């Protein structure tokens, strides 16, 4: 029953949408 | 000075170029806001799993919404814990002097 989820504990929450490209 | 309402929308607009999706992580701080379980912040950082692209769907879909934020309250809740990395009790306070 120690199923894991869909999302697990990846690592931390950065930009994800880091469009810094000039 | 405080800040009363944290709004998502206006939340994006408020940084830097850059600083688009880097507050709030991609789009998951505003569907675990409104949850709220653990930690919308840190929430956000497991799900971060996937590509930004999943999680817009998600976004504006509560089918694939909750299917991820839901299972963050539960691996995260497990997972992402207190850290028990704490000091022993055992640890001698009182040096045996004369």
């Amino acid at each position: 029953v120690l199923m894991s989820k869909l999302s697990v504990n990846a690592p931390e929450f950065y930009p994800s949408g880091y469009s810094s490209s000039y | 000075g405080p800040l009363g309402s944290p709004l998502t929308a206006s939340m994006l607009a408020s940084a830097p170029p850059q600083e688009q999706k880097q507050m709030l992580g991609e789009r998951l701080f505003p569907l675990i806001q409104a949850m709220h379980p653990t930690l919308a912040g840190k929430i956000t950082g497991m799900l971060l799993e996937i590509d930004n692209s999943e999680l817009l769907h998600m976004l504006e879909s509560p089918e694939s919404l909750r299917s991820k934020v839901d299972e963050a309250v539960a691996v995260l809740q497990a997972h992402q814990a207190k850290e028990a990395a704490q000091k022993a009790v055992n640890s001698a306070t009182g040096v045996p002097t004369v």
